[PDB]
């Protein structure tokens, strides 16, 4: 790595200054974004020379209140310095990106990836009257294989979960439902048993257990579903085969094992409203979609792809493929640094000449 | 006479009167606590009315074995056997004396 | 005690009724088993077993020498040096299978307490030679002897 | 050890005077066997099978490893 | 002089006898004797620091590193990790005096501790121990009546409590809470002449809840005639403070019935499930009417209840209080003269409570709520609550009260009373020691030794005063001599004068004669022991 | 501490009355035994093991008896009056 | 002859005792370690200290607070963990002076010392003392003054005690703006002592400076998946009931049938009636719904689809404030809407703090809850701005509680000290010299107030002695210069409440430590 706060936080450092200056790393992430490594070398700087001041006998309180006020100045100078700027304005918004980039290990790919940071930002924020961005709508999908040239900037969602209806895919006008109930046996939430006391009973049983699942699936696939996400469920099976067989005989592609996590994110890229009992499940509550397809990525795994949507979400999801894991994890904090660049561009709406030229100015 | 020491009084104890001058003692091997009919025995009922009339019959037990005792005249109840504190607020509503647990010997 | 099923007893209540009535039941039907032992004139009940509380009580409620022999072995003997047979339910016994015995008492010799089965004439099927003696080992060796 | 402190230890009373008559017993009952015309004599291995044949109390007595003082006592006797 | 017995038999065969003896240990007649007094001359020692106002006190740690700060010589003695046999039963002599008494129990150690300091030149003279204990009986049962002769009778009437005040204050007097002396000596006789049976009876201590907690001032110790719970209102939007409460006492949870025996209801269709839902739903309603309908304005449970009850007490106007303990719940119906009920049907309004004001207490900056009931009409329960600057204090203080408590009790038992400061003890010594004239050439050493070491308290008591011990001891005795007033004792306040009756110096007969009784006997014993037999295998 | 006090020192035994009169009988005759079969004009040779590698065949009764290690008391009794049998009159070691 | 130095030994292994001058020793170095501990972090120009952990996360702590300096030590010394006891309770009982009475307590025990080197007895030091204190007590509560009736007085009294108690924190940096905070925090609260109405959120990065009181409430939960983000005057409905696949609590229920159609009949029956739970709610008619406990997916579908916002797993405190800032019921039954107050607001919105979003609740109905959110460099930094301000809203809830304030700066200790040191030229023997040792430790307090500033401690405590003496009885310690002033001018202002109450704990420390002449140990486990 070379982000300042991932070697800061990788690194146990066992002395309350320096865990100081970690958790100043964290602060400086959390709000700015980059900038993290020339932080701490400021603060190493600083106290570098109040080493010097209080040797010279100088309580180290006037020394304190002295660096405020330089603080205070500098501010007032870099603010003086600094150059406005709009978000319409694709050339700076590119160039800072790009900037960002140029210190990591894919300054090569910048070329490509500052686009791509820029397209993720703009395209799930308003460009007019917005403050800040939720990185957290800007999902990233690190997959092993090919070369960080591989990486891409798919508009809707790609899922981890592989299609247990092993036969179809690439399912075309996909009309998407998500539902939060299971597809097995009926079961109440109270303690439920079935006494049989005859034959005919025991064969009752299977049979209106066919005939319950088979109309669970007669429900589902009325509405014009053809794509089902089934939330992931563990005191009740979610998918049972009976049912998973009857959806398959009905041309319906089947993804079950959806994480309770990515309810909102999958609801907000789609337009899915969540179903959590048959009752409701209609058909205005599916998530319409141009194509919904599960594609391999040259023998490096499988992956679930839903592009084009009917009244998009803001969200976007970034695929970022290497051909080791230790460069897809760079290339990831590197990413994640560029869109934190372009975020802290949207509020506070100043632009400065980098270099090391602020710095120079500061200390003149 | 015979002398013992007091035996894990439970609640509502202290509103018991600590002094009788001509007590008819009960000597009891019984015990007076709302409990399980027995170690072996399933209650099952399928209505709410059932249901209400099971609880109300487990009182009713507990308290037909209080009215016994308490009709008998004894103001002293001393058992064997440990005396709950549904029991022992009984007895103290009637004025009476009670332990559990008194040793054997 | 009451004799129990040998697979699993479970006390099926379905009714407030039922679950009222049936300790006094129970109670009612151990009283009667009781009575209908004493009725034959029997006032010592010698038992290889466990002895119920209520069974106590009412063997006490009609003046019954209750002994508890925990070994077979003894119940044996007992049955030999008396007379009687050892029954396999708590019914009643019959005059064939009647105990009888001169005296039946308890007695502490120095500080053990004993239970004797005494008979008057000096006859029956088994003897007893009580071993006095200041030491365990000398009583021992005093009853290799006797052997 | 308590209010004397002297680095030793310490028998007082009737404990002495039956170690001390226990000693002299033992040194007796050693030789006691060898005494009057149907006595017998002794064998006396020196712990490397030198071995000594003796009846006469003496060579007895000044042969064997004595360590209570009571009875050197009488050994030397 | 120890090891058992090594022998090894006459003829060199193997003589073994007691198991593992050669690792065992022990000691025989008079060196065990001297073992012995030494061992309680060194406890006596380190308790008589302790004794009179001057006393200090001992900072005492457990395993765990708690510390606590103490006076009281029984718990000092209990709180001492000793091993000798001798410091045990002293131990436990301090705990006798405590259990029979609940003051003086640091002058039975002394006085033990110079029984047998006399003892140890008297054997030394040549004198069987057999003989110095009949002697220490015999001046023991003199002292005894010398001691209910020149007794004094105090009333106990609740009119006039200024002789019980007094009495409280002297025993306050060597606490470190004696800087509100007289507020603790009231509030100690108040609590029990509450709760007492008039009839020379019992006084129960468990009608008298003493609690604390920290912060606030020692002076802010209170007598609260009801009950402290540390409980609160359920309902963090039910109001702080009722007023005239009706109290609703309930042993039963504020859930749907339970049956003890293993039950399970059956559902074989949705009629049978809305049946079960209404049922529950009308239960609650049923249960909270049935509170409300007697009328009563606070409820009392002790086993907890749930949402659906929490909120309609709220929304009906009901403060309640939930998981009260057991001794809490029945304090709190002796209190408010209310009966306890066991389930809502048998409630009515003959079985509600009363208390004149119920009201919930903060504690500053804490977030610890507490619950007081108080104000009502004749209450029979007490609650005394302790506060203090820390926990050690409040400890202490907690201890000081209780001995105060028990001095009032004792006082209530009998109302014989007997000047201290060391007066009762100097009478004692000079009627022992006319007395040991009359008696037998034998037996005199014994009675004057006994009357030297009854001499001990007020040394001490003059010694922890900063005083000579032995001239003023001298004159306080020729004093009493001189004019027969058996009220002289040690001024160890230095209050001028020497007469206890005028500085109001009091303490029980009972007190004393069981200190001289508990020391005589436990001396006896101490002195008839000669062996010892210690595994002495240092076992970890 | 406390070390044990006894009047004679460790490691010293005693045995008396019978047993020792049988073991020292026994043990005369085990000496006996072990050269019984070397008497006589047909009797067998013995081959003994020098501790320092020697081997010593032969028929002598005294050179097997001296070329042997005993621990009993009359062991070493018999041994030496073998030898002194030997250097008294020259032959008979076998037979005494 | 004593337990240890007996021919005999009477102890288990392990444990040991301390004799009358051991004791003493153990005792005062114990108690002198942890007040030259605790002190250097007092007065305007305290430092801070570093309590670096050894367990095995090593947790790491910045602090100037007294009493989180003493909790979190090892302690052995039965003395020392006297002091630390003290200091807790001192903070439990109110928010300030920990390290005041720490440093008193060890000054009184350092002249105790003293004295008893100078051979007197400690019952004569221990009566000197209680006299002094009393002395003491008089003077400071004759030397109170109340501006409780005047509002305006009232309110410049509270910005200067908040002022006052921030001087020694690292808040000091920007004391003004955190003073108008804790005094509009407090302010707030509308006469309620309730502290923990007061919620303090740290979020990490920005600078302290941009630390605010937020105008209404801040939750950080969460909404629904198909709820409403955005809701403008809201009727806002608080529960604690289940909605988590709600069971009908007869423990022994069980549903016994012969049919899985029946087990379905019965699977709709339950779904049935969780939506007519949620209609019965939906009846008070509402826009947000907030629950103490979880929510499952059909209770936040069915408020989904009546667009009524749902934020769940509220706990406790969470509803508590919510029912304080918006004034509705903390509800479990629906039965009788008409009975049911509702809470209100102008607005509820996501807002983005940080990297995190929190629930923004504008124009509340009551506000009578507050909610603070403090922005920092470090961990360490949030920590003690929490703990800083903290104290401040203790100090300001207790002056709200009782309004009569005392000078400080050193005024009240001086003038107790002057009261002291007139009544010890009063009375004969060696009393007065123990009211003078207690006069001389607390002029001890503000010379260590002096010293921590670097200024000639001495010569400002002798012109603060003289300057009382004549009756000036309002002069301190003015450091802003290093020269006396007059508190009254410069408004340093304390809460007569927390001098008292420092007063007697220590003076009550200092007399049950010296009481003490033997320490006995048992062996430890
Ligand atoms: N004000 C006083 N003046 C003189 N002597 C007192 C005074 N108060 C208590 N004493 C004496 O101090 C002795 C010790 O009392 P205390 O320490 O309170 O309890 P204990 O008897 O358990 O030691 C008592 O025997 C009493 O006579
Ligand atoms: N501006 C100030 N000028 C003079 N003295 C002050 C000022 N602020 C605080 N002090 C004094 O500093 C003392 C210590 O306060 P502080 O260091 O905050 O810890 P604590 O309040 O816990 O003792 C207080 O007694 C107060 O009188
Ligand atoms: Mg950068
Ligand atoms: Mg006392
Ligand atoms: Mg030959
Ligand atoms: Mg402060």
């Amino acid at each position: 790595t070379n982000d300042g706060a991932t070697i800061l936080k990788q690194m146990q450092v066992l002395h309350p200054a320096a865990r100081m200056l970690v958790e100043l790393s964290k602060a400086q992430d959390i709000e700015a974004g980059d900038g993290t490594t020339s932080v701490v070398i400021i603060a190493g700087s600083l106290l570098d020379s109040c080493t010097k001041l209080l040797q010279k006998g100088i309580h180290p309180t006037i020394i304190s209140e002295s660096f405020q006020k330089a603080l205070e100045k500098g501010i007032e100078i870099l603010t003086d310095m600094s150059r406005p700027v709009e978000l319409s304005d694709r050339e700076t918004l590119l160039n800072s990106a790009t900037t960002s980039l140029n210190s990591k290990v894919v300054s090569q790919y910048s070329s490509l990836l500052s686009p791509m940071s820029v397209n993720a930002v703009m395209k799930v924020i308003d460009p007019a009257t917005a403050t800040s961005v939720d990185l957290r709508d800007i999902k990233i999908v690190k997959k092993l294989g090919g070369t960080i040239d591989d990486c891409e900037l798919v508009e809707g969602l790609v899922l981890t979960q592989k299609v247990s209806n092993s036969g179809i895919t690439r399912v075309e006008k996909a009309k998407i439902g998500l539902i939060q109930f299971c597809l097995s046996a009926p079961k109440t939430d109270m303690d439920n048993q079935i006494v049989v006391s005859d034959y005919a009973q025991m064969d009752r049983v299977l049979r209106e257990e066919r005939a319950y699942i088979l109309n669970l699936v007669k429900q589902i696939k009325k509405t014009g579903c053809n794509v089902l996400l089934i939330q992931k469920s563990i005191l009740r099976d979610a998918l049972s085969d009976l049912a998973l067989h009857f959806l398959n005989k009905m041309k319906i592609m089947v993804i079950k094992d959806i994480e309770r996590e990515d309810i909102e994110f999958i609801c907000k890229t789609i337009g899915t409203k969540p179903v959590a009992h048959i009752d409701q499940f209609t058909a205005d509550m599916l998530g319409s979609a141009e194509l919904a397809e599960e594609v391999n990525l040259n023998g490096s795994g499988k992956l679930l792809k839903i592009t084009g949507c009917a009244s998009p979400g803001k969200t976007v999801t970034i695929v970022v493929r290497g051909s080791n894991k230790l460069v897809i994890e760079e290339a990831e904090r590197s990413i994640h640094d560029a869109l934190c660049v372009i975020r802290c561009l949207v509020k506070k709406r100043a632009l400065i000449a980098g270099g090391g030229a602020p710095e120079i100015e500061l200390a003149l | 006479g015979v002398a013992f020491k007091k035996t894990f009084s439970y609640a509502g104890f202290e509103m018991q009167p600590k002094k009788y001058h001509n007590p008819k003692i009960a000597l009891l091997n019984v015990e007076l606590e709302l409990k399980a009919e027995k170690d072996n025995a399933e209650i099952r009922v399928h209505t709410v009315e059932d249901y209400q009339a099971i609880v109300d019959a487990e009182w009713n037990i507990l308290y037909d074995k209080l009215e016994k005792i308490h009709h008998s005249g004894a103001k002293v109840v001393l058992s064997k056997l440990p005396i709950g504190d549904v029991a022992t607020q009984y007895f103290a509503d009637r004025d009476m004396f009670c332990a559990g647990r008194v040793p054997e010997e | 005690d009451g004799m129990i099923t040998e697979t699993k007893g479970t006390v099926l209540i379905k009714t407030a009724e039922e679950l009222m009535n049936f300790s006094k039941g129970e109670e009612n039907l151990m009283d009667a088993q009781v009575k209908a032992i004493a009725d034959t004139g029997a006032n010592v009940v010698v038992t290889g077993g466990k002895v119920a509380d209520m069974a106590l009580h009412y063997a006490n409620k009609y003046n019954i020498m209750l002994v508890r022999l925990n070994s077979k072995w003894d119940l044996r003997r007992l049955c030999k040096t008396v007379g009687a047979t050892a029954l396999p339910r708590l019914t009643p016994p019959v005059l064939e299978e009647m105990g009888h015995c001169d005296s039946v008492y308890l007695s502490e010799v120095g500080d053990t307490q004993v239970v004797v089965f005494k008979h008057e004439k000096e006859d029956g099927a088994i003897s007893t030679i009580v071993l006095r003696g200041s030491t365990d080992n000398l009583m021992d060796d005093i009853e290799r002897a006797v052997d | 050890e308590g209010p004397l402190s002297v680095f030793g230890d310490r028998s007082t009373g009737e404990t002495i005077r039956s170690q001390n008559v226990m000693a002299a017993a033992s040194i007796a009952n050693i030789v006691k066997s060898s005494l009057g015309p149907v006595g017998l004599d002794k064998m006396l291995v020196d712990d490397i099978g030198d071995v000594t044949i003796t009846n006469d109390g003496a060579t007895i007595l000044k042969l064997l490893e004595v360590e209570h003082p009571a009875a050197k006592v009488l050994c030397e006797l | 002089a120890s090891m058992g017995t090594l022998a090894f038999d006459e003829y060199g065969r193997p003589f073994l006898i007691i198991k593992d003896q050669d690792r065992k240990s022990r000691l025989m007649g008079l060196e065990a004797l001297k073992s012995h007094i030494m061992a309680a001359k060194a406890v006596a020692n380190t308790m008589r620091t302790s004794l009179g106002p001057n006393g200090l006190d001992k900072m005492m740690v457990d395993k765990d590193g708690d510390v606590t700060v103490t006076n009281d010589g029984a718990t000092i003695l209990s709180m001492m990790d000793v091993d000798h046999q001798i410091a045990k039963l002293m131990v436990e002599l301090s705990k006798s005096q405590d259990d029979e008494i609940g003051d003086g129990t640091t002058g039975v150690v002394v006085l033990a501790g110079a029984l047998l300091e006399e003892a140890e030149q008297l054997l030394d003279r040549g004198i069987h121990p057999i003989r110095i204990a009949d002697g220490y009986e015999q001046a023991a049962r003199v002292a005894i009546e010398h001691l209910d002769k020149i007794s004094d009778s105090v009333l106990v009437d609740i009119k006039d409590t200024e002789p019980l005040i007094q009495t409280a204050k002297t025993t306050l007097g060597s606490k470190v809470v004696n800087s509100c002396h007289r507020q603790m000596a009231e509030i100690a006789v108040n609590a029990v002449l509450t709760v007492a049976d008039m009839e020379r009876r019992d006084v129960d201590f468990e009608l008298i809840k003493v609690e604390g907690k920290v912060g606030g001032r020692l002076e802010d110790t209170k007598l609260i005639k009801g009950v402290i719970v540390d409980k609160d209102f359920s309902h963090p939007q039910m109001p702080k403070k009722v007023e005239d409460a009706k109290i609703a006492i309930l042993t039963c949870p504020f859930e749907p019935p339970k049956p003890k025996t293993k039950h399970k209801l059956d559902v074989t269709s949705v009629e049978d499930y809305k049946a079960l839902q209404k049922y529950e739903k009308e239960k609650f309603e049923e249960m909270i009417q049935q509170i409300k309908e007697t009328g009563a304005n606070l409820a009392i449970c002790q086993w907890g209840f749930d949402d659906e009850a929490n909120h309609l007490l709220l929304q009906n106007n009901l403060p309640a209080v939930r998981w009260v303990g057991g001794p809490e719940i029945e304090l709190i119906a002796i209190a408010t003269g209310g009966r306890i009920v066991p389930r809502f049907s048998e409630l009515t309004a003959e079985k509600l409570g009363f208390a004149g004001l119920v009201q919930e207490i903060s504690f500053g900056t804490t977030k610890d709520k507490m619950l007081v009931i108080e104000q009502c009409k004749n209450s029979r329960a007490v609650t005394i609550f302790i506060r203090g600057g820390n926990k050690m204090i409040i400890e202490e203080a907690k201890r000081s009260l209780h001995d105060a408590l028990c001095v009032i009790r004792n006082l209530i038992r009998d109302n014989r009373v007997v000047y201290g400061g060391g007066a009762a003890e100097i009478s004692c010594a000079l009627a022992v020691s006319q007395e040991a004239d009359k008696c037998p050439t034998l037996e005199q050493y014994a009675m004057r030794a006994f009357a030297d070491a009854l001499e001990v308290i007020p040394m001490a008591l003059s010694e922890n005063s900063g005083m000579n011990p032995i001239q003023t001891m001298t004159e306080v005795r020729a004093r009493q001599v001189k004019e027969m007033n058996p009220a002289l004792g040690i001024d160890c306040l230095h209050k001028g004068t020497n007469d206890m009756k005028q500085q109001h110096v009091i303490e029980t007969l009972i007190g004393k004669k069981q200190q001289i009784s508990l020391a005589t006997q436990m001396v006896r014993m101490i002195l008839k022991i000669d062996d010892i037999r210690k595994p002495g295998e240092s076992e970890e | 501490g406390h070390r044990p006090v006894l009047v004679l020192s460790q490691n010293t035994k005693r045995e008396s009355g019978r047993k020792v009169q049988s073991g020292n009988i026994n043990a005369a005759k085990t000496i006996a035994d072990i050269i019984r079969t070397c008497l006589g004009p047909k009797s067998m040779m013995k081959m003994l093991l020098d501790p320092m590698g020697g081997i010593v065949m032969t028929n002598d009764g005294n050179a097997i008896l001296r070329e042997i290690q005993v621990q009993h008391p009359a062991a070493k009794s018999m041994i030496e009056i073998s030898r002194t049998q030997d250097e008294e009159v020259g032959d008979g070691t076998t037979s005494v | 002859a004593s337990l240890s130095l007996a021919p005999v030994n009477i102890f288990k292994a392990g444990a040991d005792e301390e004799r009358a001058e051991t004791a003493r020793l153990t005792s005062f170095i114990g108690a002198i370690a942890i007040g030259d501990l605790v002190k250097s972090t007092l007065g305007p120009k305290g430092m801070d200290k570093i309590l670096l952990s050894s367990g095995r996360d090593a947790s790491l702590m910045v602090t100037n607070d007294g009493a989180t300096i003493l909790k979190n030590i090892g302690v052995d010394n039965p003395a020392a963990k006297v002091l630390v006891d003290m200091s807790r309770v001192q903070d439990d009982e109110v928010g300030d002076g920990t390290t005041s009475v720490t440093v008193l307590a060890a000054e009184l025990l350092r002249e105790a010392e003293s004295l008893i080197a100078k051979k007197i007895h400690p019952q004569t030091i221990i009566a000197g003392w209680r006299e002094a204190t009393k002395a003491a007590r008089e003077a400071l509560l004759s030397s109170a003054v109340d501006h409780g009736s005047d509002e305006v007085k009232f309110r410049q009294d509270l910005m200067n005690i908040a002022g006052t108690t921030l001087s020694s924190k690292l808040l000091t940096h920007h004391k003004d703006h955190f003073t108008k905070l804790a005094v509009e925090a407090v302010l707030r609260l509308k006469g309620s002592g309730n502290l923990e109405a007061i919620h303090i959120i740290k979020k990490l990065g920005g600078s302290l400076a941009d630390s605010y009181l937020d105008e209404g409430f801040l939750l950080d939960k969460k909404i629904g998946v198909n709820q409403p983000k955005r809701i403008e005057n809201a009727k806002i409905l608080i529960a604690n009931t289940g909605m988590d696949t709600d069971k009908i609590k007869i423990f022994g229920s069980r549903v016994r049938v012969d049919s899985t159609a029946k087990v379905a009949e019965i699977e709709h029956a339950e779904k049935e009636k969780m939506k007519e739970k949620v209609e019965r709610i939906l009846k008070h008619g509402i826009n947000c719904f907030i629950n103490r406990q979880l929510i499952y997916n059909y209770p936040e579908q069915l408020f989904g689809a009546a667009g009524v916002m749902a934020i769940e797993h509220a706990d406790f405190a969470g509803v508590e404030r919510l029912a304080l800032v918006t004034g509705g019921e903390i509800a479990s039954t629906f039965d009788h809407p008409e009975l049911v107050k509702l809470g209100s607001c102008k607005l509820i919105e996501e807002v983005m703090i940080g990297e995190d979003k929190l629930i923004h609740f504008s124009g509340v109905a009551l506000g009578e809850a507050c909610t603070i959110v403090l922005r920092g460099a470090t961990q360490q930094i949030l920590d003690e701005a929490e703990r800083s301000l903290h104290d401040a809203l203790c100090v300001l809830a207790q002056t709200v509680k009782d309004s009569r304030t005392v000078y400080g700066g050193g005024c009240s200790e001086m003038l107790m000290a002057h009261a002291v040191t007139q009544l010890a030229n009063r009375t004969p023997g060696k009393e007065a010299v123990a009211m003078e040792s207690y006069a001389k430790a607390l002029r001890m307090l503000p010379t260590i107030i002096a010293d921590n500033a670097g200024y000639d401690s001495a010569d400002l405590v002798a012109q603060l002695r003289a300057a009382h003496s004549e009756g000036n009885t309002t002069a301190g310690l003015d450091m802003r210069e290093g020269t006396i002033g007059d508190m009254a001018i410069l408004g340093i202002t304390e809460s007569f409440q927390v001098k008292r109450q420092v007063l007697l704990s220590a003076a009550e420390a200092a007399e049950v430590i010296l009481r003490v002449d033997n320490i006995i140990k048992a062996a430890p486990r």
